[PDB]
RNA sequence: AGCCGGUAGCGGGCGUGGAUCCCUGGAUGUCCGAAUGGGGGAACCCGGCCGGCGGGAACGCCGGUCACCGCGCGCGCGGGGGGAACCUGGGGAACUGAAACAUCUCAGUACCCAGAGGAGAGGAAAGAGAAAUCGACUCCCUGAGUAGCGGCGAGCGAAAGGGGACCAGCCUAAACCGUCCGGCUUGUCCGGGCGGGGUCGUGGGGCCCUCGGACCGAAUCCCCAGCCUAGCCGAAGCUGUUGGGAAGCAGCGCCAGAGAGGGUGAAAGCCCCGUAGGCGAAAGGUGGGGGGAUAGGUGAGGGUACCCGAGUACCCCGUGGUUCGUGGAGCCAUGGGGGAAUCUGGGCGGACCACCGCCUAAGGCUAAGUACUCCGGGUGACCGAUAGCGCACCAGUAC
RNA sequence: GAAUGCCGGCAUGAGUAACGAUAAAGAGGGUGAGAAUCCCUCUCGCCGUAAGCCCAAGGGUUCCUACGCAAUGGUCGUCAGCGUAGGGUUAGGCGGGACCUAAGGUGAAGCCGAAAGGCGUAGCCGAAGGGCAGCCGGUUAAUAUUCCGGCCCUUCCCGCAG
RNA sequence: AAUCCGCCUCCCAACAAGCUCUGCGUGGUGGGGAAGCCCGGGUGACAACCCCCCGAAGCCAGGGAGCCAAGAAAAGCCUCUAAGCACAACCUGCGGGAACCCGUACCGCAAACCGACACAGGUGGGCGGGUGCAAGAGCACUCAGGCGCGCGGGAGAA
């Protein structure tokens, strides 16, 4: 329930439209609407732990984005990485976006 | 303290280094105080020193810090 | 910046308005903040003093009340008539008044 | 620059100040920011004596009004200074 | 040529050897405050380290220095907080109106928040939309209360085009080349950095052949004009008379690129301050104008099909934006799922299909015309002390 | 000319109700322009698990002295917590800080949230709890465990000896 | 890590002692010192300063017992050891030096605090004497101390 470290991806808000009525398309005499209330759509955030130049790295990232973890590993192997933090290594990866 | 007398301090001190004019200064601010002690008695009718020195004091330390500054 | 002056202390005015009209005297002061002259011998004024040290037996005195600068006017020292003044660069170059009926300094 | 002539301002003019001198205890008007150990070094190098006591109280100033226009006098401090046997400081014996 | 603020006085001083005062720069600038050594009930309290002072080791004082976060190889640079409105973004009401009320309205308003700057946003077409057309964006007029939207109720309400203000366009990513660094899965490798190259829709670029060898020029830097922050020169009236007083009345004059206005004892062109017309900066600020640098800018065929911004386009689901409230609902945006291609690629012209055209998405920047008024000035068929700001006065005070 | 309109002024009620505990007063002397009301003396009455004394809050010079009485004081006023001025608060040992922790607050690490922000073991802050060395007397118009006197004590630094 | 603490075993000591700490008394020494009289001070006075009794809810204290609802933390302090360092360091005695900042006036059951007022209201802790009433902080009187409550004088109806 917030943001992807990857996509920038973020809660948007949505109204919610409660509708009654046969369509018109259907020969109806047309929808009606019995509310419009304010709401929230979140991005589908999951946890990536990934180990980089030996340390855990943990991402919280939309599951669109979830290959675009690996391809930051990938290219993280032209990287002087090794002996930095876990802190570190994630400014690294992320700075390869 | 007239113009001239003004003028003739700043050049004096201008040549004084700022060891000497340090002492200068303490000493001026002992002569402060003794003007302050005979003020507090009412002995002081020349009361007009006290903001000649003070002003004495003010110029001293704007030359001690010109010479201190480069 | 600075109050404007036509006269100063003390040159040689006419009283030219005024119940002392006509006539002339020396400036003995000038009151830029109120734009006043006192000059000698004009606008004599009886004051009430307090028996005391400065005034014993009491009484009164005289004073001089001051005019207003616009009721005075320099006596030109060259010809000697009342005149306006005006300014004059010298080879100096210093500003001085001169008079405007001749061309004689004021000062 | 900061010398003992900046910290003792002037001495106490009352009964009780000067009740105090026949036993060597001086009173000043000394810096409200001064500190007992700075007044100790300000009193001996600017009278030459040796100072083995010093008491120090804030004065707080009386509110005052000229007219409509309440004030304050400025807050001060007094500080009480013992002077080493035999020793004096003449410039307040004064009187 | 006077002066030591409002502020007189007491008691003393200063100034043509140029004071007071006004402008610019500098110095000093206790403590609190973003407050930043640490703590704290702001303006207090308590420390570390280096240096100094005292007889000084205990104690105290003086000077320097010591928060946190970001970025870049212990050190540097940056950030923090504030500002009357104005601006953008992230969120976002209700009364009310619909003569009840729920969709709808009020309104993306009020307000909260983040950010910006003297502006901000936007901006160089994956545009418009029917002109065989136009040519960034912003802003004004108009188009037009039109087209439309709408419990087709109340109401809401465009765009194109035309007239104007201003005017300006650039930098990248990728192909390919070079170099450095390291990865382990040893090289014709992959990855990272840097430099070169390249930047477009008459499609453009790369590479490969063939052909050909000075003019533009910043939005950056430099100088200068000009401007601001003090100032200066500036024409011409005397006499009598009534009156406390002349500027009124009278006599005789004069100036005017100046007869705007305010003063002076009453009603003054010529007494004073000004006004018309002119003049002025060592110092700091500005400088969009002038000059000069620099950065950058620059061919044609033919072939090759190497590149042309990805969890993107695209489709579906949930919504928002728009005049568009589900409507035949396209377009622009996107939270979820699925998920391409590199010009024979792709998006658009209001479902959709064909035809015909328009345009080049998924990187960034960009003056000016526009908004506001804390501040300075000018001007009112604006107020004149119950008015005009809440305050003409020691008021955001007393209370 | 009216809005129980607004602001201000001034009336009526009216010399009326009231003058705030039914603990209570009387006289003599003094001061002074002025005295039921101030000072002094005698007498009387009231409180006395307080209506006396000490401390903490809170208040902030109201304390002491001199000079005053326009206003403040429910009358009066020569008096005063009122006006003007001068003076007055003194600590190694009392209280708090240079010590400790409580709830709670804050908060390296860390967690969460459109923004603002919400949390969070350690740590830090936080007292009227823990801890820590001064008793009695004298002195001032006004301070006193603070000044002084007597007799004691704590910590820090340095030094000597063990 | 530990020689400390915890656990097991043995010996002696153990309701004794020992060591230690506090209270109270005494204690070199320093003070105080009434009525009355006289003008806060003098005198009383070279003051005296002793005996008996009552006696705390306070002190010894971290005391004892009973009970269930089962009754802070941390530092100071002591002890243990680690890096270290063992010419240092710490401990004990003694000596000299050093010892900062802030509060302190005054009101404080009230005329100075909270109640618009010098307001019969509200405001936490300690001391709160004597006699009698069975006791007591109750009640009456009264000590020290503090007051008569900041309008009065008459009259003697409803
Ligand atoms: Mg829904
Ligand atoms: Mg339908
Ligand atoms: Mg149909
Ligand atoms: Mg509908
Ligand atoms: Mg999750
Ligand atoms: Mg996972
Ligand atoms: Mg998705
Ligand atoms: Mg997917
Ligand atoms: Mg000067
Ligand atoms: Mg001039
Ligand atoms: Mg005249
Ligand atoms: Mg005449
Ligand atoms: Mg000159
Ligand atoms: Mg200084
Ligand atoms: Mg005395
Ligand atoms: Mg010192
Ligand atoms: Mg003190
Ligand atoms: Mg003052
Ligand atoms: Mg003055
Ligand atoms: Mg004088
Ligand atoms: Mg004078
Ligand atoms: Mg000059
Ligand atoms: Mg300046
Ligand atoms: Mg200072
Ligand atoms: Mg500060
Ligand atoms: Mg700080
Ligand atoms: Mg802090
Ligand atoms: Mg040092
Ligand atoms: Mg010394
Ligand atoms: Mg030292
Ligand atoms: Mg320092
Ligand atoms: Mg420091
Ligand atoms: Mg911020
Ligand atoms: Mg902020
Ligand atoms: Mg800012
Ligand atoms: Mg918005
Ligand atoms: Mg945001
Ligand atoms: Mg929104
Ligand atoms: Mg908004
Ligand atoms: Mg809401
Ligand atoms: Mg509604
Ligand atoms: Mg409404
Ligand atoms: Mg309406
Ligand atoms: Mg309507
Ligand atoms: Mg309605
Ligand atoms: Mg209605
Ligand atoms: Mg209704
Ligand atoms: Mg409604
Ligand atoms: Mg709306
Ligand atoms: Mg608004
Ligand atoms: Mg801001
Ligand atoms: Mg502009
Ligand atoms: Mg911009
Ligand atoms: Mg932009
Ligand atoms: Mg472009
Ligand atoms: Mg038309
Ligand atoms: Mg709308
Ligand atoms: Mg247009
Ligand atoms: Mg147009
Ligand atoms: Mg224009
Ligand atoms: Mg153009
Ligand atoms: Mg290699
Ligand atoms: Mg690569
Ligand atoms: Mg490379
Ligand atoms: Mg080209
Ligand atoms: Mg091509
Ligand atoms: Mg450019
Ligand atoms: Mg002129
Ligand atoms: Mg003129
Ligand atoms: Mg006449
Ligand atoms: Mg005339
Ligand atoms: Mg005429
Ligand atoms: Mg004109
Ligand atoms: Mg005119
Ligand atoms: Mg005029
Ligand atoms: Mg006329
Ligand atoms: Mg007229
Ligand atoms: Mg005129
Ligand atoms: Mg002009
Ligand atoms: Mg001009
Ligand atoms: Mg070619
Ligand atoms: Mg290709
Ligand atoms: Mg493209
Ligand atoms: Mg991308
Ligand atoms: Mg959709
Ligand atoms: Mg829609
Ligand atoms: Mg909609
Ligand atoms: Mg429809
Ligand atoms: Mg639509
Ligand atoms: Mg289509
Ligand atoms: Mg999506
Ligand atoms: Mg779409
Ligand atoms: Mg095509
Ligand atoms: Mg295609
Ligand atoms: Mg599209
Ligand atoms: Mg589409
Ligand atoms: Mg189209
Ligand atoms: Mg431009
Ligand atoms: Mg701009
Ligand atoms: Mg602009
Ligand atoms: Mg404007
Ligand atoms: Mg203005
Ligand atoms: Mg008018
Ligand atoms: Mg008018
Ligand atoms: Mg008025
Ligand atoms: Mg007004
Ligand atoms: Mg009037
Ligand atoms: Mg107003
Ligand atoms: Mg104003
Ligand atoms: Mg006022
Ligand atoms: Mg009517
Ligand atoms: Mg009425
Ligand atoms: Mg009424
Ligand atoms: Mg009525
Ligand atoms: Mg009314
Ligand atoms: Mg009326
Ligand atoms: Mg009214
Ligand atoms: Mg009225
Ligand atoms: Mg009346
Ligand atoms: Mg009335
Ligand atoms: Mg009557
Ligand atoms: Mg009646
Ligand atoms: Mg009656
Ligand atoms: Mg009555
Ligand atoms: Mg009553
Ligand atoms: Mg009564
Ligand atoms: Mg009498
Ligand atoms: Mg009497
Ligand atoms: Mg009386
Ligand atoms: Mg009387
Ligand atoms: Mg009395
Ligand atoms: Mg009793
Ligand atoms: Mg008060
Ligand atoms: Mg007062
Ligand atoms: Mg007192
Ligand atoms: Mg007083
Ligand atoms: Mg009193
Ligand atoms: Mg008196
Ligand atoms: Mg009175
Ligand atoms: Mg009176
Ligand atoms: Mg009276
Ligand atoms: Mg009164
Ligand atoms: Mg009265
Ligand atoms: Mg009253
Ligand atoms: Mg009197
Ligand atoms: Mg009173
Ligand atoms: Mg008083
Ligand atoms: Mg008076
Ligand atoms: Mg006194
Ligand atoms: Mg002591
Ligand atoms: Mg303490
Ligand atoms: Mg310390
Ligand atoms: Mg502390
Ligand atoms: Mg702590
Ligand atoms: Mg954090
Ligand atoms: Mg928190
Ligand atoms: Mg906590
Ligand atoms: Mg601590
Ligand atoms: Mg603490
Ligand atoms: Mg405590
Ligand atoms: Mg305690
Ligand atoms: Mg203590
Ligand atoms: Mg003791
Ligand atoms: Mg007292
Ligand atoms: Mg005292
Ligand atoms: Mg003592
Ligand atoms: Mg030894
Ligand atoms: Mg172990
Ligand atoms: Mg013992
Ligand atoms: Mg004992
Ligand atoms: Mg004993
Ligand atoms: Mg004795
Ligand atoms: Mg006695
Ligand atoms: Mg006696
Ligand atoms: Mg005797
Ligand atoms: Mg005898
Ligand atoms: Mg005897
Ligand atoms: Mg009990
Ligand atoms: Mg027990
Ligand atoms: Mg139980
Ligand atoms: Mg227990
Ligand atoms: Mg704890
Ligand atoms: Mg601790
Ligand atoms: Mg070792
Ligand atoms: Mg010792
Ligand atoms: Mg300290
Ligand atoms: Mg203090
Ligand atoms: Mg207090
Ligand atoms: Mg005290
Ligand atoms: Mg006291
Ligand atoms: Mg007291
Ligand atoms: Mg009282
Ligand atoms: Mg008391
Ligand atoms: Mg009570
Ligand atoms: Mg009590
Ligand atoms: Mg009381
Ligand atoms: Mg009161
Ligand atoms: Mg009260
Ligand atoms: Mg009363
Ligand atoms: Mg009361
Ligand atoms: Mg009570
Ligand atoms: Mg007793
Ligand atoms: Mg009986
Ligand atoms: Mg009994
Ligand atoms: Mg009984
Ligand atoms: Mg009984
Ligand atoms: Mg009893
Ligand atoms: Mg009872
Ligand atoms: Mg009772
Ligand atoms: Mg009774
Ligand atoms: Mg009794
Ligand atoms: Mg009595
Ligand atoms: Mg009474
Ligand atoms: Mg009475
Ligand atoms: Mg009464
Ligand atoms: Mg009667
Ligand atoms: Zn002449």
């Amino acid at each position: 329930s917030k943001v992807c470290e990857i996509s920038g991806k973020r809660p948007i808000v949505a109204n919610s439209i409660q509708r009654r009525g046969k369509a018109k398309r259907e020969g109806g005499v047309g929808k009606k609407t019995t509310g419009i209330s304010k709401r929230r759509q979140y991005p589908n955030l999951q946890k990536v732990r990934v180990r980089v130049a030996g340390q855990e790295i943990t991402f919280r990232v939309a599951a669109s984005h979830i290959p675009k973890v690996y391809e930051l590993v990938e290219r993280a192997k032209g990287l002087k990485l090794e002996g930095l933090s876990p802190k570190e290594i994630k400014k690294e990866l992320l700075k390869l976006l | 303290m007239k113009l001239s007398e003004v003028r003739k301090q700043l050049e004096e001190a201008r040549k004084l280094s700022p060891v000497e004019l340090e002492k200068l200064v303490r000493e001026k601010k002992r002569e402060l105080m003794e003007l302050r002690f005979q003020a507090s008695i009412g002995q002081l009718s020349q009361n007009h020193k006290i903001r000649d020195l003070k002003r004495q004091i003010a110029r001293l330390l704007t030359v001690l810090n010109e010479k201190r500054r480069q | 910046m600075r109050v404007k002056m036509h006269v100063k202390k003390g040159d040689t005015v006419l009283v030219a308005s005024g119940k002392y009209k006509g006539r002339v005297g020396k400036v003995k002061e000038v009151l830029p903040k109120k734009y006043a002259v006192i000059v000698e011998g004009v606008n004599i004024v009886k004051k009430a003093v307090r028996v005391s040290p400065k005034y014993p037996q009491g009484g009164f005195i005289e004073k001089e009340a001051p005019l207003h600068a616009s009721k005075v006017r320099p006596i030109c020292p060259a010809c000697g008539k009342p005149t306006r003044v005006r300014k004059k660069f010298l080879e100096n170059g210093k500003k001085i008044r001169v008079c405007a009926k001749c061309g004689g300094a004021l000062d | 620059m900061k010398t003992a002539y900046d910290v003792i301002l002037a001495p106490v003019l009352s009964e009780k100040a000067y009740a105090g001198f026949a036993e060597g205890k001086y009173t000043f008007w000394v810096h409200p920011k001064a500190t007992k150990t700075e007044i100790k070094n300000a009193v001996e190098t600017a009278f030459k004596v040796k100072v083995v006591k010093v008491n120090t109280l804030h004065v707080r100033g009386k509110k005052k009004r000229l007219g409509r226009y309440l004030g304050k006098r400025p807050d001060r401090k007094k500080a009480i200074v013992q002077v080493a046997p035999g020793q004096k400081i003449e410039a307040l014996e004064g009187l």
